């Protein structure tokens, strides 16, 4: 087919929002993914959006991906299901980049950013949800920008589109500072997105990313730090897991292996989230899962009361294949927290009484 | 619950 039905359906929504831009800049993957190319997004459209500057919606460039959803419906890349359910991964990515004075065209770098995010989705098959975060650890545009990480949210304008191949929603990338990423992790992504909406330079109502932003929302409004602190104290973290570098070693719907001792291994970044796991999750009666990006190992920490776990108070370390579940009691979680003040490799922590070891190791270990 | 996708560029 010369015009792909999934593609045409999204274009209808684009036309609705941009009736005066029938011919926007669009980039494309020179060797398409379904022909062996490295980049999963077939196209990225790049629109001018005049916004509503008086309402703290600056003029900006609006990017929309094509490829995460099912464009073609002929099983060249995604599995066809029908009008019901998700089309491909069920969403496309968007991004809103503040226009800098002098710019006559959208910068093309956000297409490369989007390809990176999509490559991860296609390879890991971990999907993105509104409120999720993506740590990145470099200026998104390769400048010296403090904007070095991302939160994900519903696009504030693009409505879900019904296509012959399923429903497609639109998930907007929002650039954030390290401090803001951390706040979303320790509290909740939705809460931080809402704060960004209230600070024009940090996003405003449409969560436009300003790559020239030099200050965090907490530096702009110190009172916001108190709001977040109170939130972490009262609500804990809503983070149920991360895709990360991790492993474990041997030191109900299934029979599981009962482990006498366990050795948990993390890289620097995942290791730094251990206190969140313990204090922000387990002490709130919740669970937290580290899921390997490289392979199939996963470590799910559970607290007493968590339902549907195969780790129990009597047998607290239990595995089904590469999936480890570890039940920690409140008393022991509190002890671990004290011992992990520092949260330089390797770092080793050992609790012989509980037959538990934690190592923080270089990334290569997890290859 | 929300999810973190960590250092997915590497």
């Amino acid at each position: 087919s010369l015009f792909p039905p999934g593609l045409h359906a999204i274009y209808g929504e684009c036309r609705r929002l941009y009736p005066d831009q029938p011919n926007p800049l669009q980039v494309t993957a020179i060797v398409k993914y379904w022909l062996g190319g490295p980049d999963p997004l077939d196209y990225v459209s790049m629109y001018r959006n005049v916004g509503s500057p008086s309402a703290n919606i600056p003029e900006h460039w609006h990017y929309i991906s094509f490829g995460l959803s099912d464009l073609y419906g002929d099983n060249r890349v995604h599995e066809f299901t029908g009008t019901d359910g998700p089309s491909g991964f069920g969403f496309e990515l968007t991004f809103r980049l503040k226009r800098e004075t002098g710019e006559s065209a959208p910068p093309t770098w956000p297409a490369e950013l989007m390809q990176g995010l999509a490559r991860y989705v296609f390879q890991s098959e971990n999907t993105f949800c509104s409120g999720d975060h993506v740590s990145w650890h470099s200026p998104l545009d390769n400048s010296e920008s403090r904007i070095q990480h991302m939160l994900l949210t519903e696009d504030p304008q693009m409505q879900p589109v019904q296509t012959p191949f399923g429903v497609v929603t639109f998930l907007q990338i929002v650039g954030v500072c390290t401090e803001e990423l951390h706040s979303a992790q320790q509290w909740n992504g939705q809460g931080i997105l809402e704060l960004l909406r209230t600070v024009p330079i940090a996003g405003g109502p449409w969560l436009i990313t300003d790559m020239r932003r030099g200050e965090t929302i907490f530096e702009i409004d110190p009172h916001l730090q108190e709001r977040v602190d109170k939130g972490i104290e009262t609500d804990g973290s809503n983070l149920s897991g991360v895709s990360a570098k991790c492993a474990w070693d041997d030191l109900e719907l299934i029979r599981t292996r009962q482990l006498e001792s366990v050795h948990l291994k993390f890289n620097q970044e995942s290791g730094a989230l251990i206190p969140l796991c313990l204090r922000g999750r387990l002490l709130h009666g919740r669970h937290f899962t580290y899921k390997s990006i490289t392979g199939d190992m996963a470590i799910t920490f559970v607290s007493t009361g968590v339902e549907g776990a195969f780790a129990t108070e009597e047998h607290p370390y239990a595995a089904h294949g590469p999936w480890l579940q570890i039940l920690l009691t409140e008393e022991f979680v509190e002890k671990m927290l004290e011992d992990l003040e520092d949260l330089k490799l390797p770092k080793e922590y050992s609790w012989p009484e509980k037959k538990l070891k934690v190592s923080i190791l270089p990334d290569v270990v997890f290859d | 619950g929300s999810y973190g996708h960590l250092s997915i560029g590497t």
